C-alpha cells in the first residue's frame, strides 16, 4: 500500500519543517525512510517512554495502529525497496555493530534480522579508530564508494551502533540534452544571484500550478519504479508552500496524468545535508533514548547522525520517443530560485528523500 | 539522479 | 546514511 506510507510521509514533513525553521538559509537534504527505518529498528529494543516516544516521534499514533503491523509495514517496505525494476538502482541495508563481550537479548537479535533484514557484526570498540573504520566501511560498501566517513566520532564507552544506508541511482524517462545545458542565474535572494549550470528542455510535462500551495508542481518519472516531485513556490510563498504540504495533496498529484507544454529550466546540481539527529529529533519529542533514563534494556548510544547527498543531471547514463508540442506559447518554468522536492518510490509510494535547494553552489 |  |  504501503500500510505505513502515510506515516512516513507525515514524518518527512514534520522533520522537514524542523530543519527549515531554522536554518532558513541552508540547502536541505535527507532521507525520511532511512531515518525512520533506523529508529523503528531501534525502538524494537526499547521500552516505556523511551520506546513510545520513538514511534510517536515517527508519526505513528500508538493508540491507533498495532505495533506489530508497523514492523510488518517496514519489513514489506524494505523488501519492496530492494526489488527495483532493472533500469533503476535502489538498495537499502541495515547493519548492527556489537562489542565482543556485550550481553545481547536473543529476541532483539531475531527481530531485526526478520523484520528489518539486518546484518550483524562484532567489532572491537576497544579500538575506537578501528571500530569507526569498520562501521564507515559498511556504509562505503552500501553506498558504492560515495560515503567514506559517515561516522566521525565515537564515545569511548559505546558497545553498540546501528546503521541504515540507502542508495538510489536513476535515469530520467525523458532526459535533457547535454548540448542545452548552459549557465544561468539562480536567485538565492530577491536581489542576489549566483551562476549555475541549468538544464533545459521544451517538452510535455506533468506540470500544474496549484493555488492551495501557491506553487508550480512538476512530476518527473525515472525509468523504473520511481518519481521526483519538484515544487516551485510563487514569489514570497516558500513558507506557505512548506507549511501546506500533506500526504493527501501529494497523493492527488501522483494520480494526475495530464501533460502540457512547458519550457523547463532545472539546475544540474549536488547538494548535501548533514544532521545531528539528537537536537533535531528531540525537537519532535524523542529525547529519552538520548538521556540516562534511556530504557536501552530490550537490547541488553547517545550520538546520532544523518548525511545525504544528491546529484541531479541530464540523463543519468553515458548511453527514443516523440512528444507532440502544440503551437501555443509554453509557460517558462524555471527552478531558478529556492524550491522543494521529493523522491517517491512507485510501488510503496514512500518518501525516499526530501529537500530544499536554496543555493546549488553553497 | 543519484541520491545516497 | 543514518547511524546511531
Amino acid at each position: 500500500f504501503n500500510k505505513i506510507t502515510p506515516n512516513l510521509a507525515e514524518f518527512a514533513f514534520s522533520l522537514y519543517r524542523q530543519l527549515a525553521h531554522q536554518s532558513n538559509s541552508t540547502n536541505i537534504f535527507f532521507s525520511p525512510v532511512s531515518i525512520a527505518t533506523a529508529f523503528a529498528m531501534l525502538s524494537l529494543g526499547t521500552k516505556a517512554d523511551t520506546h513510545d516516544e520513538i514511534l510517536e516521534g515517527l508519526n505513528f499514533n500508538l493508540t491507533e495502529i498495532p505495533e506489530a503491523q508497523i514492523h510488518e509495514g517496514f519489513q514489506e517496505l524494505l523488501r519492496t525497496l530492494n526489488q527495483p525494476d532493472s533500469q533503476l538502482q535502489l538498495t537499502t541495508g541495515n547493519g548492527l555493530f556489537l562489542s565482543e563481550g556485550l550481553k545481547l537479548v536473543d529476541k532483539f537479535l531475531e527481530d531485526v534480522k526478520k523484520l528489518y533484514h539486518s546484518e550483524a557484526f562484532t567489532v572491537n570498540f576497544g579500538d575506537t579508530e578501528e571500530a569507526k573504520k569498520q562501521i564507515n566501511d559498511y556504509v562505503e560498501k552500501g553506498t558504492q564508494g560515495k560515503i567514506v566517513d559517515l561516522v566521525k566520532e565515537l564515545d569511548r564507552d559505546t558497545v553498540f551502533a546501528l546503521v541504515n544506508y540507502i542508495f538510489f541511482k536513476g535515469k530520467w524517462e525523458r532526459p535533457f540534452e547535454v548540448k542545452d545545458t548552459e549557465e544561468e542565474d539562480f536567485h538565492v535572494d530577491q536581489v542576489t544571484t549566483v551562476k549555475v549550470p541549468m538544464m533545459k528542455r521544451l517538452g510535455m510535462f506533468n506540470i500544474q500550478h496549484c493555488k492551495k500551495l501557491s506553487s508550480w508542481v512538476l512530476l518527473m518519472k525515472y525509468l523504473g519504479n520511481a518519481t521526483a516531485i519538484f515544487f516551485l513556490p510563487d514569489e514570497g510563498k516558500l513558507q506557505h508552500l512548506e507549511n501546506e504540504l500533506t500526504h493527501d495533496i501529494i497523493t492527488k498529484f501522483l494520480e494526475n496524468e495530464d501533460r502540457r507544454s512547458a519550457s523547463l529550466h532545472l539546475p544540474k546540481l549536488s547538494i548535501t545535508g548533514t544532521y545531528d539527529l539528537k537536537s533535531v529529533l528531540g525537537q519532535l519529542g524523542i529525547t529519552k533514548v538520548f538521556s540516562n533514563g534511556a530504557d536501552l534494556s530490550g537490547v541488553t548510544l547517545s550520538k546520532a547522525v544523518h548525511k545525504a547527498v544528491l546529484t541531479i543531471d541530464e540523463k543519468g547514463t553515458e548511453a527514443m520517443f516523440l512528444e507532440a508540442i502544440p503551437m501555443s506559447i509554453p509557460p517558462e518554468v524555471k527552478f531558478n530560485k529556492p524550491f522543494v522536492f521529493l523522491m517517491i518510490e512507485q510501488n510503496t509510494k514512500s518518501p525516499l528523500f526530501m529537500g530544499k535547494v536554496v543555493n546549488p553552489t553553497q | 539522479t543519484t541520491a545516497i
